[PDB]
RNA sequence: UCUCGAGCCCUAGACAGCCGGGAGGUGAGCUUAGAAGCAGCUACCCUCUAAGAAAAGCGUAACAGCUUACCGGCCGAGGUU
């Protein structure tokens, strides 16, 4: 549960918004 | 393309070699205003977007010598 | 080789392997005829960025070149102390 990887997948959801996990986890939201 | 950063100081500067330690012994100083046009001989040289950034770059060796800033 | 215990990491993909990326200011400053990660001394900062040292180990007359760190992918279950 780090806590970069938390930050990470807020900053792409962000990105989205306006690694491929975590792009998924994104994406998924 | 562009002379590198190094001499470009010490052109605007009035010295020619640098203290034997940097930060801790000040050779020069340069305005803000100085910097920023350094930030645009070098405008290729760099990969900065806006000219902001461009002088964090330049603006790196500089304290790293003796160059202060007012 | 068997058995027991503790800490930490891991399907938000660990450990290892293999593939790809390892980039600009900038050959840092000083020293020096020259030294550009890698003789020595000092500093060791910021851009782009998913990463990428003012460079950990070789290598060179000095470059070059080969890798480490660091990031990404493939893989898929324990791994490490």
């Amino acid at each position: 549960i780090p806590e970069w990887k938390q930050e990470e997948v807020d900053a792409i959801v962000e990105m989205i918004e306006s690694r491929n996990t975590l792009l998924e986890r994104a994406l998924d939201d | 393309g562009v002379p590198p950063t190094a001499e470009l100081i010490k052109d605007e500067a009035g010295f020619e070699t640098g203290s034997g330690e940097p930060q801790e012994d000040f050779v020069a100083d340069l305005s803000v205003d100085q910097v920023k046009q350094i930030a645009e001989q070098k405008h290729p040289d760099l990969l900065s977007y806006d000219l902001t950034n461009a002088a964090k770059e330049v603006v790196g060796t500089c304290t790293s010598l003796g160059v202060t800033i007012e």
